[PDB]
């Protein structure tokens, strides 16, 4: 029961960012620190999930195959919105058989210069929005992305990166089952691209963290 | 003729006879016509009150010729395919995929002993992300993609007229296109009016629709 932690995403002017770390855990064990968790689905779309990695693999396989087959047999290239709809129907169906997909998905993409971002949870709940997250992202990240998007006229690409990294840094600080190693995908100009892994700068040197002040007994 | 009872018997010259006979059921129904410009398709049909035009989803409908009980079956079938599709995808069943699956349903009824051919032709007209589309399906399972055609009785004449004019149809507006579809359907004949002629339209901006007797008065 290889399982993925937090995923986060944010829309900016011209596209959308999705980010996660490259770790699969098993309970508390950090088992694989070099797994690429994001999956390209078709021409415009990218998905990721928190939860059971086996259930993510199975569900994205099924989806990627529908999308590639539909395109190859004359039925055109499915869009983010269509992919998203099909995902939510299958999540729901499985819940309805009591054999759930124990994952929470975030889906992103760009078609017709309109960026998509939405979430689907394991009983089939779906929503779109300017910022979505799964895992401890929903508790730790969303308060920051939401504050950031309060500004009027929206976010530039660079301001969207800065705030994505601050969230990453807090996950790394406060989420147990994480690591300092992340990728970002960027949907923009009707195509998705996945970056190389990177690390964020952290702080550990405050005077209030020193040995004498944190000592339980003087 | 020893070779013309069942669908599962080739003849020594490589013909399927029962399949050609099902094809006569179409040549002997009432004429229907279809045509298309850059952004619409028009069906017209000469009713001989007989349902001859059905809507299959928001963006697609068809005219039939031949055995109506067969038409109604093919309609329950396409309607259920489009709904399924829109439930799964939230968008329109693409039209090439409708044509494929109709073609294949027909074909299965011409190769087994426990299935009868379908004795009904369709003109399928729709509109999706790749523009307007007019398909003809016949009982052999063939599926043509046309810029204009006609099926049913005396429908050769409709076909001849269309052959002189279709090259101009890319440029026409929705009103001349409708008229061309009527002069064609007229050529297959009592005269046309709002109690014996149907007009349906689909295209950009325009969910598939049969004109009421009011709107049709203008054209007729």
């Amino acid at each position: 029961m290889a399982s993925g932690g937090s995923v986060i995403g944010v829309k900016y002017n011209g596209g959308v960012l999705l980010a996660c770390d490259t770790l699969l855990s098993y309970g508390s064990l950090a088992k694989w620190p070099n797994i690429p968790r994001m999956k390209l689905v078709g021409a415009y779309t990218v998905m990721c999930a928190t939860g059971d990695y086996a259930d993510f693999q199975e569900m994205t396989t099924m989806i990627e195959n529908h999308v590639n087959r539909q395109q190859m047999y004359g039925g055109g290239a499915l869009t983010p919105n269509e992919v998203f709809c099909y995902l939510q129907r299958h999540v729901y169906h499985k819940r309805s058989q009591f054999e759930p997909c124990l994952c929470r998905f975030v889906v992103a993409g760009c078609h017709g210069g309109e960026p998509f971002l939405g979430g689907v949870d394991d009983v089939g709940t779906r929503w779109t929005d300017d910022c979505v997250a799964a895992g401890y992202g929903a508790y730790v990240a969303l308060p920051l992305l939401r504050q950031a998007l309060e500004k009027p006229g929206g976010l530039t690409r660079e301001e969207a990166i800065r705030v994505i990294k601050d969230c990453l840094r807090v996950l790394f600080y406060r989420e147990c089952r994480a690591i300092n190693k992340f990728q970002i995908a960027d949907a923009t100009s009707d195509m998705v691209s996945i970056g190389e892994p990177f690390e964020v700068e952290t702080n550990w040197e405050y005077d209030g963290f020193c040995f004498e002040k944190t000592a339980i007994i003087r | 003729n020893q070779y013309d009872t069942n669908t599962t018997t080739w003849s020594p010259t490589g013909r399927l006879f029962q399949v050609e006979y099902a094809n006569e059921a179409v040549n002997n129904g009432s004429a229907a016509v279809g045509t298309k410009n850059k952004d619409f398709v028009v069906l017209t049909a000469l009713k001989r009150y007989q349902e001859k035009v059905f809507k299959l989803d928001d963006h697609v409908g068809m005219a039939i010729a031949g055995l109506v009980a067969d038409g109604r079956m093919l309609a329950r079938f396409v309607r259920t395919e489009c709904m399924n599709y829109r439930y799964m995808h939230d968008s329109d069943n693409p039209l090439p995929l409708i044509a494929e699956i109709v073609g294949e349903k027909y074909q299965r009824h011409i190769q087994f002993a426990g299935k009868r051919p379908f004795g009904v032709g369709l003109l399928i007209a729709g509109y999706d992300s790749t523009g307007p589309h007019l398909y003809h399906t016949v009982p052999s399972g063939d599926v043509f993609d046309f810029k204009a055609t006609a099926m049913g009785l005396r429908s050769q004449a409709a076909r001849t007229y269309l052959e002189k004019h279709f090259e101009s149809f890319p440029d026409c507006g929705l009103d001349e296109l409708i008229m061309h579809a009527l002069k064609a359907l007229a050529a297959a004949t009592a005269e046309l009016n709002i109690k014996n002629t149907t007009i349906a339209i689909v295209g950009k901006g325009t969910p598939f629709m049969v004109l009421t007797e009011e709107a049709a008065r203008k054209y007729l």
